[PDB]
């Protein structure tokens, strides 16, 4: 159960970071 | 854009029809069509161009001694590019963290 929860939290954090960095791709249009 | 538009207008009106008006008096070769070209583009265009040139000549004449019309010359525009560099470094770090996460799969 602990390993499952850790994997779930890791996947959630990875998806959140992915979504975050993805939208601020070309913030500076230049 | 005021001075830029004025310069563009002066350039577009530099090549007036006054230089080409030297063939207007010979238009009367049919009786003792476009005879109107000998009136509007004979000397009035040149007069208006000269008036515009004289007006443009009599400007404020700001530049007197040194280097006027400055305006960048200075601060954190540099630091603006530096903040762009920080954004790029954060991008690199996020990419490294994403690679680590992918390896964690």
């Amino acid at each position: 159960n602990e390993l499952q929860r850790k994997d779930a939290l890791v996947q959630k954090h990875l998806t959140k970071l992915r979504h975050w960095q993805q939208v601020l791709e070309d913030i500076n249009v230049q | 854009n005021e001075r830029l538009r004025a310069l563009e207008d002066i350039e577009r009106e530099i090549g007036a029809i006054l230089q080409n008006a030297g063939t207007v008096i010979l238009e009367l070769s049919k009786e003792k069509r476009l005879l109107d070209r000998q009136a509007a583009a004979f000397t009035a265009s040149v007069q208006h161009v000269e008036a515009e040139l004289s007006a443009q000549i009599r400007y404020l004449t700001q530049v007197a001694t040194g280097q006027p019309h400055e305006g960048s010359s200075y601060s954190s525009r540099k630091d603006c590019q530096m903040a762009l560099k920080r954004v790029d470094y954060a991008r690199l770090k996020l990419s490294d963290v994403a690679r680590t996460c992918e390896q964690m799969l």
